[PDB]
């Protein structure tokens, strides 16, 4: 059980690292600092769609 | 005048003091917004927009 716990802690640290390091060119995504960003997909202003990353 | 600072090269901006977020939805009974203004010709205009709930 101690060995399984050690491996589980290693995987937990891996999960936290994945959350904290994934980015799009330097913009962190899964660490909670993306929040809601609105993407302008129209030829006119005010035609954006919100995307939220948790 | 064709300078970028000419008054005809822009207009007026009104920014809402109350900011919304992703989980905000238009509530029933508070969905209508009415703009009362004067057109360029000088005749008054009243445009009422009933925003869709949700």
């Amino acid at each position: 059980r101690v060995a399984i716990q050690e491996e589980i802690t290693a995987l937990n640290d891996e999960l936290n690292r994945i959350a904290e390091t994934t980015s799009f060119g330097g913009n962190k995504l899964l660490n909670g600092t993306f929040s809601t960003k609105s993407f302008q997909i129209g030829a006119d202003n005010g035609e954006a769609v919100m995307l939220t990353l948790k | 005048d064709m300078r970028s600072d000419n008054r005809m090269m822009g207009g007026t901006s009104y920014v809402a003091a109350e900011g919304k977020d992703k989980d905000w939805k238009v509530q029933a009974g508070a969905n209508d917004i009415t703009f009362t203004l004067k057109d360029i010709d000088g005749n008054d205009q009243t445009i009422t927009v009933n925003a869709k709930e949700g």
